[PDB]
DNA sequence: GCGCGCCGCAGACTGTCT
DNA sequence: AGACAGTCTGCGGCGCGA
């Protein structure tokens, strides 16, 4: 107990081996490549009144947490499973909204779908906005068509709401809704954007897609292309591609897929919307028809390949997420937005002046000797060929037979000369003067073109960045050769000498780092040439996700829509509109069932000098209510240490990646990362990337080029030294890391996950498919273990949030960390069940991988943040002028400890 | 650093020699020379269009120069001589004269109780809509304490008057519009700066600032008004003070929008000049083209050609004719050389310059040189006309 | 006296009552102008500086500073508003208690700091670096529009005059032909926009030291009053306020050098506004002011119809108009709407030179009524002519 | 790992000059 | 009337987001 600073037990028993012969493995393996003089301080220990098993054992206690709940949607499953549909509508009348649409004609009116399972998708006119269009929702009972007010001419402008589908009856059941894309048609279905919790639950197609037979990187291009670099290609015919038109040929056959190919659905504007609507319905309902085939065939697939049901209902409830935006969403959809326009319209005049500053040249040829703009053209060209007394008409009549003096000896009627005299670069980058287009100074010119590394100063030894003979690189590092001063840009032709442009960069904003030291400084002009290449650095946020921070559609929710929680408090505005975004996330994205997507589910943080890196700010929570959440302290690094428990030895002392980094921490001691190599290393921040690269199962060559990117050092310098790391943590195995079982689970036949047992996809499978590429597969267990953790909590928080009377369930999950949006009055209470919840799901995967103790250490959370809003740490800011002005701030609080003695009840 | 000796040179600043930072910024430099003053005409009139005929319910209102009612102690740290300081100690020879500040006038530091004064009257001007401005640009005085001497602003004021639960938003919306007029018409826009501020009593509010040389300092103050003036100037009744939001009858909020028009003509020609990086160390004021005191710059050639004098009065006509200011420097005298009087045009700020030469009486070609680039054109003399004002315009667009 | 209540109801004069007595309008002491007599005294400002200042190649722009420092200020001379300090205006003391001086030693009567009376004194400080501005060719001139302080006439008030100053640096022996020229030119300037040009006149007078004078007078109905004042000063003033070397002095005219003789014009713009106002008035209420002086040219309405296609029609009108530099008066967005014979000749009253009437017809062809001030008549126009219509209008009245 | 933008660049035509 | 100025246009590459 008192050893490893381990802790009592009130649950998970069983554990009364004492571990023998497997407790001095582990001290003469902590004795060796290890300290092992640790003081081993104790944590104050935390008693409460836990919740009971359910069949006296955790494994017993995870399953039929996900069978409790989720029955109905099995039955629902079965019944959508076992009927069979009406063949083909032949009428699609426009009718008003629902319409039944059963095995018979005649256009029964319905307000709303009476039927327990839906399968279900949206394709949504793209040019009028977001509003949702030609929705079918196909059923045993009916069709179910739903034109969405396609038919009515005269609707409302902007602030949208009580648009969407309405599925949900009123009271006066669980209603199981499956389609391709279910995230897309869920920002359309009408009732989950509500306040209150939801009873209704949805599945995804893509999710079982990916779920089983899924692509990670290479695999998904090759069958991409095709519709070690030679193996059996069995992954070719078992998988097909996560996007539509692959998934329907593949499990139900026949048809590829029928697609209109005129394409104008995405173009129709308010004119072509009476225009071949039928044959648009008709190619929507055979794509929902080839949905509910193909979801027929996986789901017995889907449920025996997965056949622990935490996976199925992590899906269910990771499917649903609800992110609250303020009245000022908007507002930060103006402020920033603009902002860039601003940062847009600065910079380009600072680039036209380095144009307007480099003609001050050329006089006596001031070129030539000014390494940044001597190769340049610099030409001249000339041609033409065919009172007192008023004393003021002479005046006019001069200028006057001046003018028509023009007729004689016009060059061109046409003016060719487009400002002769003027270099030959600065007679490009100019507006003609004939066209509309025309603007002063040296107007459209950008910083991607060739002529900009010119202007500036780049002061890389002279980088001229001249496209031809290139690849995005030159030659730049140093030592000898050329004018025999460093001379990026003398004699190209004969020798690339002292290359640095080998090829296998990232090339795509890899200069965005490196700006920081590195050379490429920005000449010392000053005034507008520093001014610039920092600019970008604060747009490149905005310049490549402008378009999926905006178009996120909202529904601002009426007076009516808000409930009693909302109405009546302390902070209250009828003016400030609550309502959410559903995100269009896919709850599985690769070979592992992780959520992805790249508007919400990013690495943001608030950096500095960003024009928008506050996106995962705002997300006000409703009034009356508090979003609950915490980052998980330690993810992969605590998976992969109990991954290596119990195969070189117990008690979770096996190798010294196992000893770490639950005793160790960040302000002292190691605990690897960045505190372990700052001293093997010179990375600081990059350490995380590199150990990521060695724990996430890259190899050698990765981080050999990973370190070659950072660094000075040659090739034969990056073999010889400072690639040790790789050396010293992982020896010959197929020190200090163990990667045995981790290559066994990645060479195991049909159970793969420990923790779930949830299979690998197919086209990873080693016994159909010889997956000999290798470096995705240990992939696939580390992030599919953090997906097996994920789901894990996700069953949890029912009947210790359940039964117990707390409201929540909005899981807001981003990469490595779990949301709540729970009420303000037991938000506390709440962050204990978020506690409670890390206690049992860590307690489980000791269960699994070794034992059954759990170190005290990970057994509770560092922090879990009870902030109005979204943020990584509840004392940070933004590249706004203050966070507390404008929107307001409460600052959020850690909460480390365990609150209180209260109830575990609420019994107010 | 040194750059002032150009503004004495080149008539933008004032006649005295002995000019410093603290006279410029304080005010009590002697004036200012014809180039400063049509940049300071050029600088009010963007103001006008950007701030009062561009934006719909703001209005041009006066306020005098003196205050001829009765009033407090003041803004004085001397209370005058009959209390702060007698001569001698209490000695009295023998009423009317020496009444203090009884009966005493003041001069104005502020252009705000002007249009506070004059709310009403343009608000009968009105149909009486709650969202309502009065701008103003004229001289406010203030007593520097340099130990007592007057220091003369030109202040450009607008007064917005605002229903109470929009303000909090139209000073936001002011924050953003007047920054954005500061941030065109520079060089370099990351100079000019806001920061957030609050007063002793609670009222927020915001200080546009220029970062010059020597430090950070203040070119307008966005000020929010709860109610605090309007109602103590009119205390009889709130039935004439409110107007309508809407529908209802409210009582205006009041922001005012204060910046001083002499220190943001020191801040642009601070901006306009910019001795590293290339050789190139040519003493050009970058001003933009339309703050910019003269446009064009006309001369005579080398060649002697008797008659081109009537052409360059020709010229000079029709281009001030539609509104563009000319240099006549085509009635120099002993010009010497071409390359200090281009340098000369480049001090001054012109952004063309204007040869009319021998060779223009054929094929009317005259030469043309910009204040940016360098170099040459010559081009026609017919439509140069329409090419001045389309730079000018599509310079004022973008 | 009908004038005075038709400025004050379409706010051209400000104040409730006590602009009411014609001699507060005379001097300064009116309480201020209206919005409409501002842009008009700014219109009066800029049509002065292109006659004089631009359209003069050598009249130059001066800064003179609304107080003098006064630090070596001579004792009761030129003694008027002498106090300032920004908190003090203690007008003339005839009567003074002089315990140690009129009221301090330090305050009164020395470093006083008076504030100015006439414009010329910053253009003859200015006129050393204004000489080396022209390269000290001697016929130049330094004008400018600013405010002029001086004592009213049991308390004396403050009256805020602003006038606009000339002062013309000329050879001596051309110097009563160069005050002939401005005799004639600035007569001509204030019968440039007169309706009845004969009210404007212009006499000679004598003084001790000038010699020679021109004083130009409005006809108003009450009587004859002056409006601007031309003066041939000798180098008396730029002698005593440069005492000593004449080398400074002196500049170059026709092939040698000599000191210049000064020409100073002065002209009231307040006055001037006043008796461009009595012009404009003469049977139907109207101010028929000059199209170039006029401070609104045309006004938009609104009309009759579906109020959203007509306001958006009509701040496309607007936005255009004030693009091309055109002042517009907003009638539209008033749902007031009276009927017809109001909101014309309230426009009248206003001295709009036109109003524009958009209609249903503009959202069927694109037609618009225009009626004029001058005639009763209105016309059909197209909306992308109308620009070029004002724009041809008030420069046809410039170039009769 | 591809499509689609966004620049270079090298024809090949286009248009005008004498 | 061909000799000889210049304006689209159809390729290759580079990056880079769905």
């Amino acid at each position: 107990m008192l050893s490893r600073g381990l802790h009592e037990q009130i649950f998970g028993q069983g554990g009364e081996m004492p571990g023998e012969a497997a407790v001095r493995r582990s001290v003469e393996h902590l004795q060796k490549h290890g300290l092992w003089g640790q003081p081993a301080v104790p944590l104050p220990d935390v008693e409460l009144r836990l919740p009971p098993l359910y069949g006296d054992n955790l494994d017993q206690h995870f399953r039929l947490l996900a069978q409790k709940q989720s029955l109905p949607y099995l039955e629902a499953a079965n019944l959508l499973l076992q009927a069979q549909l009406p063949p083909k509508p032949p009428a699609w009348a426009w009718a008003e909204g629902w319409t039944r649409y059963g095995p018979e004609g005649e256009a029964v009116p319905v307000a709303i779908p009476e039927e327990r399972a839906l399968v279900f998708d949206v394709e949504v006119c793209l040019a009028e906005g977001t509003c949702p269009t030609l929705a079918v929702a196909i059923s045993p009972s009916a069709w179910y068509s739903w034109c969405s007010q396609r038919l009515v001419e005269e609707r409302y402008s902007w602030t949208s709401q009580l648009s969407p589908a309405d599925l949900i009856p009123l009271e006066v059941q669980e209603q199981l809704v499956v389609g391709h894309n279910v995230s897309f048609d869920r920002a359309h279905i009408r009732e989950q954007y509500l306040i209150q919790g939801s009873r209704m639950r949805f599945l995804d197609t893509m999710s079982m897609h990916m779920a089983i037979s899924g692509l990670s990187s290479f695999q998904r291009s090759l069958w991409i292309a095709a519709k070690p670099a030679i193996s059996s290609w069995d992954w070719l015919d078992i998988s097909s591609v996560n996007s539509l038109a692959e998934v329907h040929r593949l499990y139900v056959g026949g048809p590829p897929l029928e697609k209109e190919p005129r394409e104008l659905f995405v173009k129709g504007t308010m004119k072509d919307i009476r225009e071949n609507f039928q044959d648009l319905m008709q190619y929507c309902a055979q794509d929902v028809w080839a949905t509910h085939e193909v979801f027929q065939q996986q789901l017995p697939l889907f449920l025996e390949r997965c056949p622990h049901p935490v996976t199925l209902a992590g899906m269910l409830e990771m499917g649903v997420s609800y992110l609250p935006v303020n009245q000022n969403w908007e507002r930060y959809l103006a402020e920033a937005q603009g902002t860039y326009e601003e940062l847009q319209r600065e910079m380009k005049k600072s680039l036209m002046d380095l144009a307007n500053d480099a003609c001050q040249l050329l006089s006596g040829e001031r070129y030539k000797e000014d390494p940044w703009l001597w190769d340049l053209e610099w030409d001249l060209q000339e041609f033409k060929q065919k009172s007192e007394e008023e004393e003021f008409q002479q005046d006019v009549m001069a200028r006057a037979c001046l003018q028509k003096l023009k007729g004689t000896t016009e060059l061109l009627p046409k003016r060719p000369q487009h400002l002769p005299g003027h270099p030959g670069w600065y007679r490009k980058l100019c507006p003609r003067l004939d066209d509309p287009a025309w603007t002063p100074g040296p107007s459209l010119l950008s910083l991607q073109m060739r002529v900009t590394p010119k202007l500036m100063a780049l002061t890389w030894d002279g980088f001229p960045l001249h496209y031809s003979e290139r690849h995005g690189w030159g030659y730049l590092v140093p030592g000898r050769n050329d004018v025999d001063i460093p001379g990026c840009w003398f004699f190209k032709l004969p020798h690339k000498d002292g290359n640095s442009c080998n090829v296998g960069s990232p090339f795509a904003k890899d200069f965005l780092p490196k700006m920081e030291d590195g050379t490429l400084q920005a000449g010392p002009g000053g005034a507008s040439g520093p001014r610039a290449l920092e600019i970008n650095k604060m747009i490149s946020f905005w310049r490549n996700a402008h378009k999926r921070i905006s178009s996120q559609m909202v529904v601002w929710l009426p007076r009516s829509a808000l409930p009693r929680a909302v109405i009546r408090h302390p902070d209250y505005d009828e003016e400030g509109l609550y309502g959410a975004i559903l995100p269009q996330v896919v709850t599985a994205g690769t070979i592992t069932r992780r959520a992805v997507e790249p508007t919400w589910l990013t690495a943001s943080n608030a950096r500095p000098d960003r024009v928008g890196s506050e996106l995962k700010a705002m997300v006000q929570a409703p009034p009356g209510y508090t979003l609950v959440g915490a980052d998980v302290d330690s993810q992969e690094l605590w998976i992969a240490a109990v991954l290596g428990d119990a195969h070189f030895a117990g008690m979770h002392g096996c190798t010294a990646f196992g000893w770490m980094t639950l005793q160790g921490r960040k302000s002292r001691g190691t605990d690897l990362h960045s505190k372990t190599a700052t001293t093997v290393g010179i990375s600081r921040e990059h350490a995380k990337i590199f150990n990521y690269g060695r724990i996430y199962g890259a190899g050698q060559p990765f981080a050999e080029r990973l370190l070659m990117q950072f660094n000075h050092r040659l090739t034969q310098q990056e073999a010889a030294e400072k690639a040790q790391q790789m050396y010293a943590a992982t020896k010959g195995l197929r020190e200090s890391e163990m990667f045995n079982k981790l290559e066994s689970i990645a060479t195991s036949d049909i159970p793969r996950t420990p923790v779930l047992g949830c299979c690998i996809s197919r086209a990873l499978e080693p016994s159909a498919v010889q997956e000999e590429f290798m470096t995705s597969r240990v992939n696939w267990v580390v992030q599919s273990s953090a997906v097996d953790y994920l789901h894990l909590m996700l069953v949890a928080m029912k009947w210790l949030f359940e039964e117990f009377a707390i409201d929540g369930r909005f899981c807001i999950s981003i990469h490595d960390e779990v949301r709540y949006l729970v009420r303000e009055e037991d938000r506390y209470r709440a962050a204990l069940a978020l506690q409670i919840t890390n206690l049992l799901t860590r307690c489980m995967f000791a269960y699994k991988l070794g034992l059954n103790d759990l170190p005290q250490s990970v057994a509770f959370f560092s922090a879990v943040d009870i902030d109005r809003c979204l943020r990584k740490e509840v004392t940070m800011d933004c590249k706004t002028p203050s966070n507390p002005t404008g929107m307001e701030r409460r600052y959020g609080i850690p909460q480390g400890e365990a609150l209180d003695i209260y109830q575990i009840i609420e019994l107010t | 650093a040194l750059l002032e000796i150009c503004q004495r040179r080149h008539f933008l600043s004032g006649s005295k020699q002995q000019l410093s930072r603290d006279s410029l910024l304080s005010g009590c430099h002697p004036g200012f020379g014809p180039l400063g003053v049509e940049l300071r005409k050029n600088l009010a009139a963007e103001w006008w269009t950007s701030v009062v005929v561009f934006r719909e319910q703001v209005f041009p209102v006066d306020a005098l120069h003196h205050k001829p009612g009765p009033l407090l102690p003041g803004d004085s740290a001397f209370r005058l001589v009959s209390a702060e300081t007698l001569r001698e100690i209490l000695q009295d020879k023998e009423a009317f004269l020496e009444n203090v500040l009884k009966t005493s006038g003041k001069l104005r530091e502020n252009l705000l109780h002007g249009a506070l004064e004059h709310y009403v009257n343009c608000l009968d001007l009105v149909n009486k809509r709650l969202p309502y401005g009065l701008a103003q640009i004229g001289v406010c005085f203030h007593p520097v304490f340099d130990t007592k001497s007057i220091g003369e602003k030109t202040e450009a004021s607008l007064v917005w008057f605002t229903p109470p639960r929009t303000s909090n938003q139209w000073l936001d919306f002011w924050l953003r519009h007047r920054l954005q007029w500061w941030r065109k018409f520079a060089m370099s826009p990351s100079n000019f700066s806001s920061s957030d501020c609050q007063d002793e009593e609670g009222r927020k509010g915001n200080k546009l600032y220029y970062n010059f040389p020597w430090g950070k300092e203040l070119i307008e103050t966005l000020w929010n008004l709860g109610d605090h003036e309007l109602l103590h100037m009119y205390p009889g009744n709130v039935s004439k003070l409110h107007g309508r939001d809407g529908r209802k009858n409210v009582v205006p909020c009041v922001l005012s929008v204060n910046g001083d028009l002499d220190r943001g003509m020191l801040a642009y020609l601070y901006d306009s000049f910019q001795t590293r990086k290339k050789n190139l160390h040519r003493k050009v004021l970058k001003l933009h083209p339309c703050l910019a005191p003269i446009k064009v710059a006309l001369d005579v050639g080398r060649g002697p050609t008797l008659e081109l004098r009537q052409v360059c009065q020709g010229l000079f006509n029709e281009l001030l004719e539609n509104g563009i200011s000319v240099w006549p420097g085509y009635l120099e005298t002993m010009q010497s050389s071409l390359e200090q009087l281009y340098s000369k045009y480049d001090e001054m700020s012109i952004l063309f310059t204007v040869l009319v030469t021998e060779t223009t009486l054929e094929n009317g070609l005259i030469h043309l040189r910009s204040r940016d680039t360098t170099m040459k054109e010559m081009m026609h003399i017919s439509k140069l006309k329409d090419f001045l004002i389309k730079y000018i315009s599509s310079a004022k667009n973008v």
